[PDB]
């Protein structure tokens, strides 16, 4: 059964990171930290994979996704930094004007 | 059971992160949850992937979310809100990925259910495989820069990308 | 939270593993009446099929 | 050992240039002696130059693409049907670029690093056409769509820019992230990431009863991120706040090239790989979703910018109604669709990076442009009909498909669909010619004639919008050859 | 193996407990600054560099020149990053 | 590193040299592979000099153009003549020396 | 009787040196 | 008003010259790109018309 | 003129002009020497 | 595994008297220089000092300030303590004496290394004061900075054995001591040492009389106190892995039967007593750098040298086929 085990593990991540959206919509760093969880999971996926499979595959993946995931966080952050600094305020209320 | 008990610490964990009032909780408590996700890859005996997790996620990743979002003194009613009214939406949407995801392997993957029979004396032990064996680090290094180099190669394109539009987005010189 | 409220919230969370555990044993235990009842689905749209290519 | 990198020679160039241009632009934008000169037109003529001369080194060496196959087997896969779709994409950019000199002049946009991450998100799509592997894919999604984030903020002291690229980030890591999972339960469920492989696995079964739900939820999430990229309803909102927000030379760039390269993705992956019904129905929901929201939404716009990016959601239903009916007449029609929908908007953004130099924002800006221009009102009112689909302009051929396949694939609602929505977009694209031409406005805006790339643009562009019906035939065969070489 | 772990975690737990014993037996008698981002960034980007380093150091020995050459590519992309991040002002803190 | 020059698409033409050195398509440059070279060379070159007038860098923009054309002129001309030797292009000049020496 | 700018009799140089090699390449193709 | 005017009038081909680049060095800004390099652009005085026939 | 400006180049950053030297010597050794000895090898 | 709890005992209350004795030693030598005489009365020697300041330090009332972060402001030099403690499972002492045999060691040690800014970010933060938060966010961004250059070396030792593991690196030095080829990566490190563990010159947290607070400032008592040892457990680690890396960690110096008489660890504890006097020699010699100039020799000067060394190194070993 540890294969299973190892899978929920990952899933419940994932959940978690969904739900973080769900449950945030005035925290969008939150949000951004909630979409870091889904990534991990993810990365899990591939390394638990990789040794249920015998394969080396998902190890040489789960290595680029770090890679792609840092570099996800780093512009993010600084987007985030330029909408405060431009606004004031990380409010949800003030990055609303675009629509319709 | 050991499973069991780093799964409960990562899913309070993981509740912490994306219900936590103060964001600095937050990131912290999801240092939390990749050190617990380190424990795991260990278990897996992947040596290499436990302590890069350590590494980058904790070492780098973690470190820079806490820098902002320290610096940004975030006010807690600036992004305050009761979440009592997603109860519901919550509840169908975790009840149908839990219901469909969490049992995804069980058809393709059938647990082996374990009997009142010492199943360890059917182990068949290979020494050829044992004679000279390679760790994480050695058998990841055998592929990362020879078979495929070209998607090493692209990583530190995405690299750049990440340095060149921090620079940009963000420096004021003085 | 309180360290205690953390220490609760695992408690409660290790339950909940150790249930998931018993539907997995569950799941597990019931491979064969679904494979039996596989059977069944696919043999009758075979019957079925069969039969309606004989008009 | 070098002659392998001949199937790499115009990647390697594009890349060393872009390199060459970083270099150039950060060591004499910083130089007190010339005054810090404002690069952005440099290096953008330079770049262009770089994206011309790639296009020479892989037009001109064809089989040389394919040579050591075997070799880089494990990493991409060159083909006919790759030579054409990246002869296509450096096309879109070097137009794309050429379009940015006067917004680069005169509204002072000095930034040269935004050439750089046009360039290097050149490269991310051209590695994307050959990827043969969900890793790679992934990466070089995961490339151009960084290089995205960074230029759709580029703006960094507008609200809207700045807003722009904070959705645009969030919504696009959690797209990626939904995909990336879908990976993951695919190797996992078949040990295979290549192409190869995930086709020998997936081909004769199907759904025979006993199907791995991981193949299938891997190729659901997969397509959801994919439905995501082309702004298929409904994971579409993103797109007209990105388009808006974003600076218009970005908007226009993103309208194109990201299509052109996610679709032959979309094509290699799922027409190739073998899941089968579930994955057109996929699409042929989506395609519908897309017609109707796209038509009424953009009904009811009253700026340029988002009523061009509703109707860019409407044309991608119309053409993914191609993909939905998995025949080579589909394929065929889903290529034809998507390079005359690439020219067209290429023509309506060249018009609006025209009149952006007067600050157009709103339909009625446009009152009276008859009188003011009336050769620009005419090309515009040109482009405004192609997009309606009136005959015998090039908008024609796709609407014709959109029939012919639903009455090929026998499928009714869909036709009622697209005679709805046809009339729909007819309406509201005929409403900007009626403000051009039928309106007696009390007040005029006055427009600064457009430069020379522009116009030597529109007037090619309109050409061919005018008079492709007349000599269809080169297109129809390459298409046809492309459509074949998807699988032989 | 990784038997080895075990008294890491051992040792965790016992340096937890002095931890607590030292820490307990006394209690018996609004300005963002973006060079802080830029630092995270840069270290950030070259902890991946050393994270890539690892098994390419130990791997030297089979992977002979291509594997050298393609570090060597890979090294010279993140350079030319450096090499802006230089020019730009990024590593200057007056 | 294992290594195969086998292409998808068959040479259409004599092979004279299956996987030919570098100095050797170097060498077997022709006159019009020149003439492509230095045709892009200085197209590069020129648009450098006219795009660095308004900055006021036209040197430094002509040396940085001339860079760009002449990677790019070189690597045509090695495509050209690498194909050319083997057999992908219309060779009849490298089969009339390789019958001959 | 001359003309000084160098970068500009370079730039010269090299627009001739364009337009016949153009020519060279039409003429032998 | 008349100094303007004859200072205008008055300059030689070289100076017109010179300011007409200048004109066109100044005619727009982008001081986001300026506070990223962290430099000053500042009007050249010869493009400075003086205070007395300002309309303040 | 360029002898005297290597030579400010040099007296201005000597950090960067070291490393620039002792990075040098690591990539011209595999691309210059190491081919020689394989040569040398073969004969 | 009954017996492993003494044997993690015989590390750490050793360790924590080396640590009380390495303060009286810093403090002895120091006034030498000085032509001072440093504790001499509280004991013979005063070596009973360290003893009388530990009983001192958990005697005082701990303070607890009214702040929203009481748990973490307490947690946070348990966090840098508990860090500095666990490097050691895998530090080989002499052949075979080691907790710990970790295939892995080298990597383990970096990323300990980089789990120790954690402390110092949350002691500022969870203070409640604008100086120790600023004096703290120094201070983490100087240790990232110069972990930079810390880890590259490590590449460069690791590309010379070829094995992560400690006991090999040790091994790999029978030959010759790493520090003998490669002088200028040692100098490089141990500099880079002196940056990580914030010591002179470059202690911002002493500088409180340069109008520069330390993350500490609001500390007193024991939470004080796990900070001081925490820091300097660190000193002793560092001059640990310059010996195990450049010095040749338990081997004697000439492989000759006179030396190979007195055992191992008495060479490498003798090595370890050499770098720790030149932490303290470097202490009482020279003034300290400002933050901004510490930072640009971080980034400027150590972080290109360092890599052009393992560019070096890799090259050369790769040229003339001498790779492990
Ligand atoms: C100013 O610098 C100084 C300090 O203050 C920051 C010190 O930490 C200290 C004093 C602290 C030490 C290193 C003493 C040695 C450490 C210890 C083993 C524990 C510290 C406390 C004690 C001596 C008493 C132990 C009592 C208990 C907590 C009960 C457990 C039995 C010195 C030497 C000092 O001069």
């Amino acid at each position: 059964m540890d294969l299973i085990k190892y899978f929920t593990f990952s899933m419940i991540i994932f959940i978690l990171g969904i739900w973080g959206i769900l449950l945030n919509r005035r925290n969008i760093l939150i949000m951004l930290m909630s979409i870091e969880l889904m990534l991990l999971a993810v990365n899990l996926n591939f390394l638990v994979f990789s040794v249920s499979l015998d394969d080396m595959m998902g190890q040489v993946f789960a290595l680029l996704v770090l890679t792609v995931a840092a570099a996800e966080s780093a512009i993010g952050l600084a987007i985030f930094v330029i909408t405060f600094r431009v606004r004031g305020t990380i409010a949800v209320e003030f990055i609303n004007s675009i629509q319709g | 059971m050991i499973l069991s008990v780093l799964s409960s610490l990562a899913l309070v964990s993981g509740l912490m992160v994306v219900r936590a009032k103060n964001p600095v909780h937050s990131v912290l408590f999801f240092i939390l949850v990749f050190c617990d996700t380190s424990g795991l890859l260990l278990l897996l005996g992947l040596d290499f992937f436990a302590m890069i997790f350590l590494v980058v996620y904790i070492g780098a990743i973690a470190v820079l979310f806490l820098f902002v979002v320290m610096m940004f003194h975030i006010q807690i009613a600036e992004i305050h809100e009761e979440v009592l009214r997603y109860l519901p939406v919550s509840g169908i949407i975790g009840l149908i990925f839990w219901w469909e995801m969490f049992f995804i392997l069980d058809n393709e993957s059938i647990p082996l259910l374990p009997t009142q029979r010492n199943t360890t004396s059917l182990r068949y032990t290979v020494y050829a495989g044992k004679v000279r064996s390679w760790t994480n680090l050695e058998t990841l290094g055998n592929l990362l820069y020879t078979y495929y180099f070209v998607w090493f190669l692209v990583s530190s394109l995405i690299l750049l990308v990440a340095m060149i539009g921090a620079i940009v987005l963000t420096m004021h010189r003085t | 939270v309180k360290v205690l409220t953390y220490f609760g919230m695992t408690l409660a969370a290790f339950a909940f593993w150790q249930s998931m555990d018993k539907v997995h044993v569950w799941i597990a235990l019931h491979q064969d009446e679904k494979q039996e009842r596989m059977e069944k689905e696919a043999e009758v749209r075979r019957v079925r099929a069969e039969l309606l290519r004989k008009a | 050992m070098f002659n392998l990198f001949l199937a790499v020679f115009p990647e390697i160039f594009i890349i060393n240039a872009t390199f060459i241009l970083l270099i150039h632009g950060v060591v004499f934008s910083t130089s007190k002696k010339y005054d810090y000169p404002p690069l952005a037109s440099n290096v953008g003529w330079l770049g262009l130059l770089s994206v011309l001369i790639t296009l020479l080194l892989l037009a001109a060496g064809a089989p040389l693409l394919t040579i050591a196959h075997l070799f880089w087997n494990n990493l991409f896969r060159r083909d006919n049907f790759t030579y054409f779709c990246q002869i296509f994409l450096l096309l879109s950019t070097a137009g794309t670029i050429s379009m940015c000199f006067d917004f680069f002049d005169q509204e002072r946009f000095d930034a040269f690093e935004f050439i750089v991450l046009i360039l290097l998100s050149t490269c991310g799509m051209l590695f994307m056409i050959s990827a043969y592997d969900l890793i790679a894919m992934y990466l070089a999604i995961e490339l151009q769509s960084l290089c995205f984030y960074v230029i759709a903020a580029s703006k960094r002291k507008s609200e809207f820019s700045t807003e722009a690229g904070l959705k645009y980030l969030i919504l696009g890591a959690f797209s990626s992230g939904i995909l990336l999972f879908g990976c993951s339960m695919i190797y996992g469920s078949t040990g295979a990431t290549h192409f190869d492989q995930l086709a020998k696995i997936l081909t004769g079964y199907e759904i025979t009863g006993a199907r791995s739900s991981g193949i299938f939820m891997g190729i659901l999430f997969i397509a959801v991120g994919f439905l995501f990229k082309i702004t298929a309803v409904p994971f579409h909102m993103w797109a007209p706040d990105i388009y808006e927000g974003s600076p218009t030379p970005v908007t226009a760039f993103l309208s194109i090239a990201p299509k052109i390269s996610i679709f032959a993705n979309i094509l290699r992956v799922f027409i190739y790989g073998s899941y089968g019904a579930t994955l057109q129905q996929i699409f042929f929901f989506c395609s519908i979703a897309s017609m109707i929201l796209g038509a009424l939404a953009a009904m009811a716009q009253t700026k340029v910018k988002r009523l061009l990016a509703y109707s860019s959601i409407g044309h991608v239903g119309y053409i993914c109604i191609g993909f939905s009916c998995g025949t080579i007449e589909g394929i065929q029609s889903l290529l034809i669709g998507i390079f005359i929908y690439a020219l067209m908007t290429m023509d309506a953004f060249a018009i609006v990076l025209a009149l952006r130099q007067t600050r157009v924002k709103y339909i009625a800006d446009l009152g009276a442009l008859a009188k003011t221009n009336p050769i620009l009102a005419i090309t515009f009112s040109i482009t405004m009909f192609s997009y309606a689909g009136i005959p015998p302009l090039a908008g024609f051929c796709s609407k014709f498909y959109l029939f012919f396949a639903a009455l090929g694939c026998g499928a009714y609602f869909l036709a009622l669909v697209g005679v709805v929505t046809s009339v729909i977009g007819c309406f509201y694209y005929i409403r900007l010619v009626k403000r051009m031409f039928f309106d007696t406005p009390r007040t005029w805006i006055l427009y600064e004639p457009m430069d020379r790339n522009k116009s030597l643009l529109l007037a090619m562009t309109s050409f061919f919008i005018t008079l492709f019906l007349l000599y269809p035939s080169p297109l129809f065969s390459v298409t046809h050859q492309m459509a074949l070489s998807l699988y032989l | 193996m990784m038997l080895e772990f075990a008294p890491i975690f051992i040792y965790l737990v016992i340096s937890l407990l002095v931890s607590l014993i030292l820490l307990g037996v006394p209690f018996l008698f609004s300005r963002f600054d973006i060079r802080f981002y830029l630092v995270s960034i840069l270290f950030l980007i070259f902890d991946l560099e050393v994270t890539f380093f690892f098994p390419w150091a130990v791997s030297l020995n089979k992977i002979d020149l291509f594997g050298f050459w393609s570090m060597m590519a890979f090294l010279f992309i993140l350079t030319i990053g450096f090499l802006y991040e230089w020019k730009r002002g990024a590593l200057d803190w007056e | 590193m294992n290594t195969d020059i086998t292409a998808l698409e068959k040479a259409q033409y004599p092979v004279v040299d299956r996987n030919p050195a570098f100095t050797k398509v170097v060498g077997n440059f022709s006159t019009l592979d020149y003439l492509r070279f230095s045709t892009i060379t200085g197209i590069s070159v020129t648009v450098g000099y006219l795009s660095g007038i308004k900055p006021g860098i036209k040197g430094p923009s002509m040396v940085t153009g001339g860079l760009i054309g002449l990677m790019g002129g070189f690597m045509y001309a090695y495509q050209n003549s690498a194909g050319r030797l083997m057999g992908f292009f219309p060779n009849d000049g490298e089969v009339a020396s390789y019958q001959k020496r | 009787k001359v003309s000084e700018d160098k970068n500009r009799n370079y730039a010269v140089v090299a627009g001739v040196v364009a337009i016949v090699g153009s020519i060279g390449w039409y003429l032998k193709a | 008003l008349a100094q303007i005017h004859a200072s205008e009038n008055s300059k030689s081909f070289e100076q017109i010259e010179v300011e007409r680049a200048l004109r066109k060095k100044y005619a727009r800004k982008d001081e986001d790109y300026d506070s990223m390099l962290g430099i000053t652009r500042e009007t050249p005085p010869e493009l400075i018309l003086p205070d007395n026939v300002l309309p303040g | 003129p360029v002898m005297e400006k290597l030579r400010m180049f040099v007296a201005q950053e000597p950090v960067v002009a070291a490393s620039c030297l002792i990075g040098g010597v690591g990539l011209f050794l595999p691309a210059v020497v190491r081919p020689i000895l394989d040569s040398l090898e073969a004969s | 595994y009954i017996a492993v709890p003494a044997e993690i005992l015989g590390i750490i209350l050793p360790l924590l008297l080396g640590v009380a004795f390495l303060v009286l030693a810093e403090r002895k030598v120091m006034a030498f220089v000085q032509r001072r005489k440093g504790p001499d009365v509280v004991g013979s020697f005063g070596l009973l000092q360290p003893l009388a300041d530990g009983l001192k330090l958990i005697l005082k009332e701990p303070i607890s300030p009214s702040s929203a972060n009481f748990f973490l402001f307490r947690m946070a030099p348990v966090a840098t303590f508990m860090l500095s403690l666990v490097a050691w499972a895998v530090v080989p002492f002499d052949y075979g004496m080691v907790l710990s045999d970790l295939n892995i060691g080298l990597l383990y040690l970096f990323a300990i290394s980089s789990l120790g800014v954690y402390g110092i970010i949350i002691a500022g933060r969870s203070s409640n004061s604008k100086y120790a938060f600023l004096g703290a966010l120094r201070s983490a961004a100087q240790m990232v900075s110069y972990e930079v250059s810390i880890g590259l070396i490590l590449i460069t030792v690791l590309i010379c054995v070829g094995s992560c593991n400690l006991s090999e690196i040790v091994m790999a030095q029978k030959q010759i001591w790493f520090g003998i080829p490669l002088f200028p990566v040692l100098v490089m490190f141990f500099i880079s040492c002196l940056a990580e563990t914030n010591r002179a010159p470059f202690d911002l947290p002493e500088a409180e009389a340069e109008l520069v607070a330390g993350y500490n400032v609001e500390y007193s008592s024991m939470g004080f106190a796990l900070f001081f040892l925490g820091e300097y457990a660190n000193m002793i680690l560092m001059s640990g892995l310059c010996t195990l890396f450049f010095l040749g960690g338990w081997l004697p110096i000439l492989d000759l039967p006179i030396f190979k008489k007195i055992p191992g660890s008495i060479w490498f504890s003798i090595k370890v007593l050499f770098f720790l006097f030149l932490y303290i020699w470097v202490r009482a010699a020279f003034p300290r750098y400002r933050y901004d100039q510490l930072m640009g020799l971080g980034w400027k000067v150590f972080l290109p040298l360092s890599l052009a060394w393992v560019v070096s190194v890799s090259g050369l070993l790769v040229t003339f086929q001498w790779l492990p």
